[PDB]
């Protein structure tokens, strides 16, 4: 029974503890390098476990998450990039191994993990409740003015 | 006076906890400090 | 401007005195409010 | 002293060293070993110098190459089941060089 100016749907698969992590202004590598919500967030976050589409025999290492970022992540930012994180002072950028680490690591999932390590599927609905022409409603009646 | 919050130092609260959780504590500090200032102002008005 | 995405464009067109950037006040009428929500850092314009 | 040792114990008998009453500067581990696996779970590898820890355990044992990937929370294998099993709620980092 509300009217919203514009609705944004953001979708990604994240682990069970990360559901507790994902919330307006929290701590953790996912919350600060992978996805950050605004402090005054107005919306809903939807989480349900998906162990039938993100799991298969011999595992599935298709998904990804970032742990190495130069700074914190501004809210709603697509910082998609493959740049080696610098450690110490070496300009590396040429070879893996010591003090040259990849910004993201495989998000491998198998059908046999713990509940905190299960493939949860998360989508977040963001709404804009402001005095502006809306686009989305629900039930309606149009009684004459 | 902590006014019912974690600590009486706003800068300590800021540097120790995240924004959306220290928000309640700093709001408590605001409600305490502003109300105290209100009492001071009213008493000053009576004395004036 | 690009505050929280939501690109905004402002325009008011008038055959003003025409010397150059004038002095008299002029408000700006919005034309399009569009939620782009992408990364933006540099600016350039296209000629004829 | 845990990185400059010469007889790192085997995985079956993993020496557990208790670290207390010290300032945990991580540059000393950064400069000592050319790592190949610095995966962190409970904390950020960049963010280690700004956290105060009640107690730190340093369990050191030399192991094979694939066993480096074997050793992780919620894992399995001949080492992960009979020699050393990492807890699922592991708040810490591993270092392999
Ligand atoms: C987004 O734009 C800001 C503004 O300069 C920039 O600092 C940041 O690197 C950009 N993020 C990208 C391109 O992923
Ligand atoms: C051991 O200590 C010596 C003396 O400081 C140092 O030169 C060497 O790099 C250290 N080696 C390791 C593996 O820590
Ligand atoms: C741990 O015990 C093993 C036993 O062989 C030893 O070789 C190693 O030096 C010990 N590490 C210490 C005391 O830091």
């Amino acid at each position: 029974d509300l009217c919203f100016t514009n609705v944004y749907a953001d979708s990604f698969v994240i682990k069970g503890n990360e559901v507790s992590q994902i919330a307006p202004g929290q701590t953790g590598n996912i919350a600060d390098y992978n996805y950050k919500l605004p402090d005054d967030f107005t919306g809903c976050v939807i989480a349900w476990n998906s162990n039938k589409l993100d799991s298969k025999h011999s595992g599935n290492y298709d998904y990804w998450y970032r742990l190495f970022r130069k700074s914190k992540l501004k809210p709603f930012e697509r910082d998609i990039s493959t740049e080696i994180y610098q450690a110490g002072n070496k300009p590396c950028k040429g070879v893996k191994g010591p003090n040259c680490y990849f910004p993201l690591q495989s998000y491998g999932f198998r059908p046999t993990y713990g509940v905190g390590h299960q493939p949860y599927r998360v989508v977040v609905l963001s709404f804009e409740l402001l005095h502006a022409p809306a686009t989305v409603c629900g039930p309606k009646k149009s009684t004459n003015l | 006076s902590k006014f019912g919050a974690i600590s009486s130092v706003l800068n300590d609260i800021l540097s120790r906890l995240d924004p959306p959780e220290a928000e309640v504590q700093i709001d408590r500090l605001i409600t305490g400090r502003l109300q105290s200032l209100q009492t001071y102002v009213t008493q000053q008005l009576i004395r004036a | 401007k690009n505050i929280d995405g939501y690109f905004k464009i402002y325009s008011k067109h008038t055959p003003i005195i025409g010397r150059d950037f004038p002095q008299g006040f002029s408000a700006l009428e919005p034309l399009v409010d569009l939620p782009i929500g992408i990364n933006i850092t540099r600016f350039q314009t296209l000629l004829a | 002293e845990v990185f400059n040792a010469t007889r790192f114990a085997s995985v079956y008998a993993w020496n557990r060293t208790r670290i207390s009453n010290c300032v945990a500067d991580y540059s000393v581990l950064y400069n000592f070993a050319p790592f190949f696996a610095f995966k962190c779970y409970g904390v950020s590898p960049t963010k280690l110098n700004d956290l105060c820890f009640t107690n730190v355990y340093a369990d050191s044992f030399v192991i094979k190459g694939n066993e480096v990937s074997q050793i992780a929370p919620g894992q399995t294998g001949n080492i992960a089941d009979y020699n050393y099993k990492l807890p699922d709620d592991f708040t810490g980092c591993v270092i392999a060089w």
